């Protein structure tokens, strides 16, 4: 559930 | 950036736009005539970044630049461990004449605090699901190690620090990484990561903390 705030964002399973 | 509003023109000299093909996707901060700070996980091969920015779809304002960057490091620990130390510095290929609308800012010299005062700013998603054409700015604080070291377990680590988190849902978010967290007058933080989604109540947004990376970023710079 946790993303890193770029555009597209890189997002993990947290 | 959710919650906030158009910043005032050019009151953000510092602010840099990292785009590819003319689409954003993040921002840094200009720290020196000819290095930008950003996330390390907007690292590319080659940037071209706009300076003395307002809107992005906008003729030239007057002022400002588009310039090439074609060298950028990450910082030797970045993800290590996972979401870590997550800057690194751009190389203008150029160095930029500062001016009225184009500016560098320097790194807090203390490290962040709760209660600190903050500005974040940005192009990235809005609350209502859009992306800006202006920058955007909005008012976060800073809360205690502690807090951020509970919401952000099991990942919390000293390179990072929470600002938000308030009952406003005032926060970065998607497009806005890499980005300045601007408090007392001096650049604290870059955007980082946060919780998905962005702007919930009790979830501040994590920021790379800067104060513990100006020896490395000035050995860098003076490299
Ligand atoms: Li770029």
């Amino acid at each position: 559930g946790f993303c890193q705030r770029s555009i597209p964002p890189i997002c993990f399973p947290d | 950036i959710i919650n906030g509003e158009d910043c005032s023109p050019h009151s953000q000299p510092w602010q840099a736009a990292l785009v590819m093909e003319n689409e954003l996707f993040c921002s840094g901060v200009l720290v020196h005539p000819q290095w930008v700070l950003s996330a390390a996980h907007c690292f590319q091969n080659s940037y071209t970044i706009g300076l003395g920015l307002h809107s992005l779809e906008a003729d030239q304002e007057p002022g400002s630049q588009m310039v090439e960057a074609s060298l950028s490091v990450r910082h030797p620990e970045y993800n290590r461990p996972l979401l870590a130390n997550d800057l690194m510095l751009i190389k203008l290929d150029e160095s930029v004449s500062e001016s009225d609308t184009i500016r560098s800012i320097s790194i807090a010299s203390q490290c962040p605090t709760a209660g600190n005062s903050c500005l974040v700013s940005g192009w990235g998603l809005l609350a209502n699901g859009r992306m800006p054409t202006v920058l955007q700015c909005v008012n976060v604080s800073v809360v205690s190690e502690e807090v951020c070291s509970k919401l952000y377990d099991p990942l919390y680590h000293p390179s990072m620090f929470c600002a938000g988190g308030g009952q406003d849902q005032k926060d970065s978010c998607n497009g806005d990484s890499g980005g300045p967290l601007i408090c007392n007058g001096y650049l604290q933080g870059l955007v980082s990561f946060g919780k998905a989604p962005c702007g919930q109540v009790g979830v501040p947004g994590v920021y790379t903390n800067l104060c513990k990376f100006t020896e490395w970023i000035e050995k860098t710079v003076q490299a």
